[PDB]
């Protein structure tokens, strides 16, 4: 579909709680295995679009992809992370920090997105939260978190103050649900 | 066989056969994917539409009909071939009208089924031209109307390079693919789609 | 009225007069509710004799420490342990202070201590609310006689799990008391389980009453006792009767923690 | 102008349990809207009998919530009178223990013989001797 453009920021949870089995073969696999079938799906129903990727591991951010419009960087991104999997606890604050960095260049007519998934309960961050949300909203900078199993207020608040997009999955075929609802472009 | 299943087949006229140098060959091997299709399922339906440079027309409109298909298809296309719109005369083609066309026809043809059960439908170009920017408007408004409808638009591009087809194709969740070595057309109608 | 009250009898009973009854709200599924009990899983889990729950360290030690780390650690939610006393919640949870070098919890709850101060017990909600597993609701301790009962009108559902560990009961003081004890011994013989288990278990609903809050809501709560057959019979908690339409409350399994994790998958899916 | 399906269910059968001028017993939730669903089912009373009309008091075991109760309250009546309100042209009040609601009289008599009982008898005291003549001073 074509009529406008957007920049998306992916962050992963890689902390220690991604590792369990709980979803096929663990966590990690089952959604960086997924997050690659998402990417591709986005990008052909976005052809104009950018994406920049970052995980939350051992209580920091690392970029795994810098901000793009080519699809293989990202899921060959994806394929790259699985073998260094997961390990450790969020740092959120940071990664929405870096993100917001990326996303205030961006002119005028194109979407801020950022899509979390998130396997934690709090995060590791010692600055003041509220205040990055506050400053996500103003600069327009739209937060997304997919959650497992879990409805921490935190997290959900910052995902409605900043756009409305706290949704929880229970199911390999919930996720695919969820993240091709996020391939669905935004309105012009 | 329970859904019944219409497939609107788009053929871009453009003098870019010529570049092509078969036509005759082309219409060979839809005519053979038509009755295949046909052959499959007694539900099943096709419409033909030719996109030519100036305008797009009807060639046709089941299986049993086949034989029907196959000489007004022959004849029309034998009338497209006039002079105007010669060679790369004219680059483009009409897409959007030939998509309008066809959204047209699956729309008449579900109201009638709404009056029994549910109709799936899909279109198919076979795309030789270049798309230009004046096209755009036209062409994304028919594209989108079918991403609203959940029909998919798969395309086949012999040649030439339509962006717009492309992009019509990711909206609509529908399937592109740049033949390499055109010949093959009869293996990707059946196999690509 | 006290939210449930369905087997009637205790109020005409304290009342000695025989008010009108009358049911007069329409309930929800019993499925939006779960409410387990725990005591053990193999044949050699004999440390819960309580013969003197209150001096029994193995006890202590053995599942009523160890099964809460097992269903905390595996069941991350915010969460409350309940306990009967505060000397008992202090031996429990090892904790950052501990009452001995030899306690047998370590993980990050919180505390609900004597001298509460309104101002502090906001600064232990406010934690659990926004975070983690720990704040006041959240994996933290509590006596369930205190003030932690009145819990916290919040839109959000900041509650999950309530874990009693030991069933909420009380004693009867060998003075005025014990006068009381032998007059309804008098009046009714069957003064014991309506004069203070019942009372005990009321103590304890409204402890998992505030958790769960009402239809609009879901919850577990689970009970840690050696002698809790005899709290399920004669409804004296909420896992009795409202409508007879309602499919059942059952709480048996062959594991609690796997069930209830279950029951959360089946409560994200609603 | 309407109320709840629940409450149309409930009413004549509530307004039977409340005919008897004695007692009666409800069983209710575990308490989201059991309170309010009081209030809603005594709107089908709040004038049964004209040349008396009865009163409601509720009971209630700490100051926190007494607010529930209020703000609950609050919106079914939304106010006193049709001008603004729609189910209820009643008044309602809060109320909770001198010893609560005034900390200057606790502070000033700072003596162990000094009952919240007293302290009202005091002030009453001080306010007439003021009145009588000692304004300036007492």
């Amino acid at each position: 579909r074509l009529g406008m453009m957007r920049h998306l920021y992916v962050v992963v949870d890689g902390s220690r709680t991604m590792e369990d089995q709980d979803l096929k073969p663990n966590r990690l696999t089952c959604t960086l295995k997924l997050l690659e079938y998402f990417v591709e799906e986005y990008f052909d129903q976005n052809p104009i679009s950018q994406i920049g990727i970052i995980v939350t591991k051992s209580k920091r951010a690392e970029k795994l992809t810098e901000l793009s419009g080519n699809p293989r960087k990202h899921i060959t991104s994806l394929k790259k992370a699985v073998d260094m999997t997961c390990h450790g606890e969020p740092s959120l604050y940071n990664s929405l920090s870096i993100a917001m960095q990326t996303l205030k260049h961006m002119p005028g007519h194109t979407s801020r997105e950022v899509l979390i998934i998130f396997s934690s309960l709090t995060t590791c961050d010692p600055s003041n939260i509220y205040d990055l949300i506050k400053t996500l909203k103003a600069a327009k900078i739209r937060v997304s978190v997919i959650g497992l199993s879990a409805e921490v207020r935190v997290c959900t608040v910052l995902a409605r103050e900043t756009g409305g997009t706290y949704h929880v999955i229970l199911d390999e075929s919930h996720y695919k649900e969820l993240l091709t609802h996020h391939v669905s472009p935004p309105p012009a | 066989e329970d859904e019944l299943n219409l497939l609107v087949i788009v053929v871009d006229a453009n003098p870019i056969w010529w570049g092509k140098q078969t036509l005759s060959k082309c219409i060979d091997a839809v005519m053979v994917l038509g009755n295949s299709h046909l052959f499959m399922n007694r539900s099943n339906k096709l419409a033909v539409i030719a996109s030519h440079i100036q305008e797009s027309r009807f060639l046709y409109p089941k299986y049993e009909l086949l034989t029907s298909a196959n000489e007004v298809i022959v004849e029309e296309i034998k009338d497209l071939m006039t002079k105007s719109d010669i060679k790369g005369q004219h680059t483009e083609t009409l897409l959007a009208g030939s998509l309008a066309k066809a959204l047209c026809y699956i729309h008449r043809m579900n109201k009638e089924v709404k009056d029994n059960q549910e109709m799936k439908s899909r279109i198919l170009v076979i795309k030789a031209a270049e798309d230009s920017a004046l096209q755009y408007m036209n062409f994304m408004n028919v594209i989108f109307a079918a991403q609203k409808q959940n029909i998919l638009i798969d395309a086949c591009v012999l040649d030439s390079d339509s962006g717009l087809l492309q992009q019509a194709c990711d909206i609509t969740g529908g399937l592109y693919l740049k033949v390499p070595q055109m010949p093959s057309l009869l293996q990707y109608l059946l196999w690509v789609f | 009225t006290s939210g449930t009250l369905s087997p009637l009898d205790i109020y005409p009973k304290i009342l000695d007069f025989h008010p009108v009854t009358m049911a007069t709200f329409t309930m929800t599924l019993a499925r939006v509710c779960l409410c387990p009990m725990i005591i053990g899983r193999g044949n050699d889990q004999v440390a819960i004799s309580s013969k003197f729950e209150t001096r029994e360290d193995i006890a202590v030690i053995r599942n009523y420490g160890n099964l809460l780390l097992e269903m905390s650690a595996v069941v991350p939610d915010g969460i409350v342990a309940f306990f009967t006393s505060y000397q008992y919640m202090e031996s429990t949870v090892a904790s950052w202070y501990e009452q001995g070098i030899l306690e047998n919890i370590q993980r990050n709850k919180l505390l609900f201590i004597e001298t509460q101060d309104g101002a502090e017990t906001s600064v232990a909600l406010e934690k659990y609310q926004e975070a983690c597993e720990n704040g006041r609701g959240a994996i933290l301790l509590s006596v369930a006689r205190g003030k932690v009962s009145e819990g916290i009108d919040f839109v959000h559902h900041y509650g999950r799990a309530v874990i009693m560990f030991g069933v909420p009961y009380v004693y009867t003081q060998s003075r005025i008391l014990k006068a009381r004890l032998e007059y309804l011994r008098d009046q009714f013989q069957i003064r014991e389980n309506d004069f203070l288990t019942f009372d005990a278990m009321r103590h304890a609903a409204q402890c998992v009453g505030r958790a769960i809050r009402g239809k609009t809501d879901y919850g577990l709560m689970v009970f840690a006792d050696k002698r809790f057959a005899r709290g399920d019979k004669r409804g004296k908690l909420p896992r009795w009767i409202q409508e007879h339409l309602t499919d059942a409350n059952l709480n048996l399994t062959v594991d609690e923690g796997v069930q209830v994790a279950k029951y959360f998958l089946r409560q994200m899916a609603q | 102008d309407y109320i709840y399906p629940e409450q149309f269910s409930y009413m004549r059968e509530l307004k039977r349990t409340l005919d008897a001028k004695g007692h009666g017993v409800l069983e209710m939730p575990s308490g989201t809207g059991k309170t309010v669903s009081l209030l809603a089912l005594i709107m089908a009373y709040q004038r049964a009998y004209p040349l008396e009309v009865t009163k409601l008091i509720y009971c209630s075991r700490t100051v926190p919530e007494i607010e529930k109760v209020i703000e609950e309250l609050r919106k079914l009546l939304n106010f006193y009178e049709k001008q603004e309100g729609e189910k209820l042209p009643f008044l309602g009040l809060a109320l909770s223990s001198r010893k609560n609601l005034c900390i200057h009289p606790e502070v000033t008599p700072l003596r162990f013989g000094k009952d919240v009982d007293g302290k009202c008898h005091s002030l009453t005291a001080s306010y007439v001797r003021a009145q009588y003549q000692h304004d300036t001073s007492l």
